[PDB]
């Protein structure tokens, strides 16, 4: 009986440790889909010109 | 050349290979050497050892 | 009236320290908070007359940024506030620097809270120093402590938890010097080391349990679970007689440890775990908790400590070998962990000849190093002579020659 | 509690310096006024280590910004980040040093060393327990080299147990834009080897190679440039801000990497930099991370470190990971290279692992490596100053100046003999 | 756990394993963007032997794509599933090889040749454990046969424990599209000799006889026969990826059939081959799998076993069949004739069963035989070198690239002695 309810935990322990690991497997694939569309987005990449904007004037420009 | 008595005489008076003796712990087949690893007496023989 | 200081020093020793206060506030009644919602809490909490129980610790080290994440957890309102000493800088991986120029603004205050601890206790069986050999504090400092705690706390039990250096990884350049300058001053203070490096238990947290890519989380908890089944007997053998049981000779005070089962819950369901399976994975190779093997040495000392319900070949001189020592509540389990919940346990310290093979490739490595003279000018300069470097590689060499001469 | 002051001297230093401020402000929530707007608690925890707070909640940088003309003062104030310097440590003279070392040494930065030497012990003071310095400038020019080297010979006699780091921008054979590039360049590294604790090497030739082969820009400005620097020089910071499992002080770093005490000109690198096209290919783990950390296409150094021996290693790492899987790849890059590591040191790589990525990162890593392919960077400069002073090429504007011809040949001999340093244990 | 880095050298190199890819993925259910969408998980359970594993459930191969003009890797990126590759692995010189086989061994394709060597390492030390490479060739053009021996010849050395694969494809005796064929081919298969565990030989003219007389097309075209090649080249290594009755690795096949290491040319086939119209009349048993491996009009090859002896036979059969049904009809073959079989081996024949069959059959069946018929195609070329090599032909396009004219020399004796080396085990 108690080889029995020690058997019947460590069963449930075993489906709770494999949820775990499937929750942190997703998690990382949504990290990684953060991480391209950042990436993507960035302006060092995108190579947008409005970052030779200068804060003194729409004329001048930051070498 | 004769190359049948050549390949026979190659094979014949030579050498064997010598493995690199290799060790696997788990049972999925995961290969580490044996030397380098802490279990195999190789640092004992040192001439340094005691002095 | 069984109690134990303990001493943490170190990030080791606090991130150490953390696991192993978090299962003794669980395995007794005593919340995060620091209340219960019995009495067997006075060997390691105090009762203070506002309901609140403050542990019997100090935790130090020489950089704030380890111990102000144990000021803002969830153990917050546990700890006294000046039970946790921090420094400005830190010793940066500096003997010279942790035991002479930094360690000397920090080991007063340290002796006055140990002392205003130990005035509280009425039978105090002795102290638990947790550290690492690798680090500045942890092998400075902790030595500098060790030489000022023997002049002041008696033929007090001075028990030692240490990371040894792993055999082939480490996690720093300069640690050679450290292992072995501390070692040639700790030698003749302390009583007894347990020396357990991170390389054989990330082995048996890999092989055992089965989590591939462990932190030091699912290290501290292990090393939390063999310090409670230590001192478990005061609680539900004592302290004293390990030195007496494991110690023949005043110099070779150098044990081992290993826990029996660790082994997960997935296959706790699988199989038996009866004192005769427990007691025999005790003294296999693959369970130790330091990369060597008893095999090819010769065992001194074995004590076996049971919780819950040809091949090994002995010196001349010692024929017996054994204490035991048996308790009766189980092992508990914490969330979150990995092991399982199980009935037995046993824990075994053995002092063994099989051990010289980790003190020659230290002196190998610190010979490598120190005939070129490299990272010298950092310990010169910091108020320490040059001269020391000598007197420790001698006294390692006498050390290796007592590991061959007491075997022969 | 571990303060550090930025020193930064020139157009290059000072062009480095607003893209790292440009850097560090994001990475603790500062907008460009200096109000925090950021959303966590780790950012404004320790934001003393480079911040000064001001009244109304504003922080303003431990910064002295210094300069001979008053021309790059003014590009700099006119930045998106320009209006969060204070007006006071802007230190700039009227006169340049014309791409001359003596009058950055002698003439013209000799009347300015005294007028940055208040500024500097006035930010020494604010701090609760100072950690170090740093200084940004290139030894291609004039006044980064002259009144640059000025001052840290005039900061080590008066805070002479503190660490004091420099990010030289030696000059390099291919790009180079001075004649008289080899005179400076000479007369400096005889200036930086008994009077700095760290001093990292950087070549424009290299950071144009990383913005060609690697990211695959363009046009890669200066302002390109200025990020990759930028990203190293805060990842060795990164422990005395934000937690981790294994810490890592700039005072740590110098133990590690310094056996001799000569012997401390390193190569900088950054482990996660990639394209644009290659950003779904990448699969973000920690042994891609040290393949491109160790590769020799990466290093902010125009030498290669497989024309010798690796003394000592760094590594650097940030974000959330194993210490398993960082502590069993530097064994595994260490056991198949024979000899590409020194014998008499059996561990040569040092590893720290802090917590928080930097913003918009998963993780990341830094690598400051300590070798004898080092040397030779400065047998390019020997052959280049000794084909010019065999004849006395352009000696009349030095010499006429208050110094004499002898100066250039102790600083032959004094950096003939570090080459030959170098070479006594590449064998 | 037994991983293949494929490569493929060459216009006729790319050509064949573009389509051979198309073959793989649609074996495993990979669609042209690169993500699984499958109805069964034999599909995936050993996919690790040929792609490696890339971000969000998307799989790439490992393949590296070598050429010395880009004109024929955009055609490549250009059709269905041309991007899956990871465009790294495309390598592509400036200048071609113009059908010059010094050019591309000694000239254009000794720089490329280091270029290459960075890819082929990274990709073959990623594995678990490697079981072994490939090549796809042609011995007629110039980069593929002039560069693609110098890699077989480099990286023998530095992995000389691991399988090297090979499929040539031999110059045709009748169609000749090149006059300076018989100086690429003759110095060429010196370097397979010596460097190489199995070749296959593949003549262009044998897969036009199959494409017009057996299967029926009214056009045939370079994707008619490049589907030929890969449904060879799947049958080899299918106990790989799938599970069978009775397996055999890339080894079990080359311990087998190459019992002296200088004899390793064998000759392909592919059983059930039948058109539209005769497809309601055909498609019947094993017996009709086994009649038409060993069927000499099917060999690709343009060499008939019936003029020499078979030294060893070698068959895997696909699809889910009877283990005694297989075995009988060998043991039917090997009885009946006498003298197409050597004496001194008296099981000449292994079998292989391999459960999932290919895409739309039932059943299939794949050969490899072993002939000293191989030697007739030797004394073909050798008899249009020194046809042309007499009166000294086309010697300036090879003697003023770096060579001399006794490298022509020996590399005619080193392949007048393997014509005379299986010529005694004739009898």
């Amino acid at each position: 009986e108690v080889c029995a309810a020690v058997k019947a935990f460590n069963k449930n322990q075993v489906v709770e440790l494999t949820e775990r690991k499937r929750q942190e497997k997703q998690q990382e694939q949504e990290d990684n889909m953060t991480e391209i569309t950042n990436l993507l987005h960035g302006d060092l990449l995108s190579e947008n010109p409005r970052p030779v904007a200068s804060s003194f004037g729409s004329h001048r420009v930051v070498l | 050349k004769n190359f049948i008595n050549t390949n026979a005489a190659d094979v014949i008076m030579g050498v064997a290979k010598k493995p690199k003796p290799i060790y696997v712990d788990k049972r999925t087949g995961d290969k580490h050497d044996l030397e380098t690893s802490g279990l195999f007496p190789k640092y004992i023989n040192k001439k340094d050892y005691g002095i | 009236m069984r109690e134990c200081i303990s001493i943490h020093v170190g990030q080791a020793g606090v991130q150490i320290g953390n696991a192993c206060w978090e299962l003794y506030c669980l395995e007794h009644g005593i919340q995060p908070d620091g209340q219960m919602p019995d009495d067997s809490f006075n060997t390691f909490f105090s009762e203070t007359g506002a309901g609140k129980h403050v542990p019997r610790a100090v935790f130090v080290d020489l950089e704030p940024t380890v111990i102000d994440e144990v000021r803002t957890g969830t153990y917050r309102q546990l700890f006294h506030p000046e039970q946790l000493i921090t420094g400005k800088e830190d010793a940066a991986n500096n003997y010279a620097r942790g035991h002479y120029t930094i360690g000397k603004e920090i080991i007063d205050l340290v002796l006055d809270r140990i002392r205003k601890l130990a005035d509280q206790c009425t039978g105090l069986q002795g102290f638990l120093v947790f550290h690492s050999f690798g680090g500045g504090t942890g092998s400075g400092f902790t030595s500098l402590l060790m030489e000022r705690l023997s002049v002041d706390y008696g033929k007090k039990s001075k028990l030692e938890f240490s990371i040894y250096p792993a055999p082939q990884v480490s996690t720093a350049v300069v640690e050679p010097y450290n292992s072995i300058l501390t070692t040639h001053t700790t030698l003749e203070h302390s009583d007894c080391a347990f020396m357990v490096d991170n390389e054989a238990i990330y082995d048996i947290c890999r092989r055992n349990l089965d989590i591939e890519r462990p932190t030091y989380t699912n290290l501290n908890r292990l090393i939390g679970q063999i310090v409670s089944s230590i001192t478990a007997s005061l609680r539900f053998v004592d302290l004293t007689e390990f030195q007496t049981n494991l110690v023949p000779y005043p110099r070779i005070h150098f044990p081992l440890a290993t826990y029996a089962p660790v082994i997960s819950a997935e296959k706790a369901y699988h199989e038996q775990l009866s004192v005769a399976e427990i007691t025999n994975a005790c003294f296999e190779p693959a369970n130790q908790m330091v990369k060597c093997d008893p095999r090819h040495g010769k065992y001194m000392a074995c004590c076996l400590l049971y919780r819950g319900d040809r091949t090994i070949q002995f010196v001349d001189w010692c024929p017996t070998g054994f204490k035991v020592g048996i308790n009766y509540q189980p092992p508990t389990v914490v969330p979150g962990g990995d092991l399982a919940k199980v009935q037995r346990a046993v824990c075994m310290l053995s002092n063994t000849t099989a051990i010289a093979e980790a003190w020659a490739r230290l002196d190998h490595k610190f010979d490598l190093m120190y005939a070129k003279r490299a990272f010298v000018h950092w310990y010169v300069g910091e108020g320490m002579e040059e001269g020391e470097f000598s007197e420790a590689r001698e006294d390692m060499a006498a050390l290796e020659k007592d590991y061959e001469e007491v075997g022969v | 509690m571990r303060e550090i002051v930025h020193l930064q001297a020139g157009q290059c230093g000072n062009q480095i310096g607003a893209k790292f401020w440009e850097v560090i402000s994001d990475e603790h929530g500062i907008d460009p006024t200096g109000t925090y707007h950021g959303d966590s608690d780790l950012q404004l925890e320790r934001i003393n280590v480079y911040y000064n707070e001001a009244t109304g909640g504003k922080y303003v940088p431990r910064a002295v910004l210094v300069d001979l003309e008053p021309g790059t003062m003014d590009s700099v104030r006119s930045g998106p980040f320009g209006q969060i310097f204070r007006p006071d440590n802007f230190v700039f003279g009227q006169s340049g040093a014309g791409n001359n070392w003596a009058k950055g040494h002698y003439t013209e930065g000799a009347e300015l060393v005294d007028s940055v030497l208040d500024v500097v012990r006035k930010e020494a003071e604010s701090c609760d327990c100072l950690q170090g310095f740093q200084l940004t400038h290139s030894l291609g020019g004039g006044t980064g080299s002259g009144m640059g080297t000025l001052l840290i010979s005039k900061i080590r006699e008066e805070y002479p147990d503190r660490i004091m780091n420099t990010f030289s921008v030696v000059p390099s054979p291919k790009v180079s834009d001075t004649v008289v590039e080899p005179y400076n360049a000479t007369l400096s590294v005889h200036q930086l080897v008994e009077n700095t604790d760290e001093t990292y090497c950087i070549d424009n030739e290299a950071l144009y190679d990383i913005c060609f082969r690697t990211l695959k820009l363009t046009t890669p400005t200066y302002g390109d440039l200025n990020h990759l620097v930028s990203a190293t020089m805060s990842g060795v910071t990164t422990c005395l801000r934000f937690p981790g499992q294994l810490n890592a002080d700039l005072r740590k770093l110098a133990v590690n990497m310094v056996p001799f005490p000569r012997l401390h000109f390193f190569m900088p690198g950054f482990a996660p930099l990639t394209s644009r096209g290659s950003q779904q290919y990448r699969a973000l783990t920690v042994p891609e991370l040290t393949q491109q950390m160790f590769d020799a296409k990466n290093m902010m150094a125009a030498c290669d470190p497989r024309h010798g021996r690796y003394l000592t290693v760094a590594a650097v790492f940030r974000g959330r990971m194993s210490m398993k899987e960082v502590d069993e790849q530097m064994l595994n890059v260490q056991n198949k290279n024979s000899s590409y590591f020194v014998e008499w040191i059996p561990n040569n790589v040092k590893t720290a692992v802090c917590d928080i990525p930097p913003r918009g990162l998963k993780m990341s890593a830094t690598f400051i490596g300590n070798s004898t392919a080092i040397q030779e960077l400065f047998k390019r400069i020997s052959e280049q100053f000794t084909a010019m002073f065999r004849r006395k090429a352009f000696l009349h504007w030095y010499t006429g100046e208050g110094m004499d011809e002898m100066e250039f040949t102790e600083a032959e001999s004094n950096m003939n003999d570090l080459v030959s340093e170098y070479q006594q244990y590449q064998d």
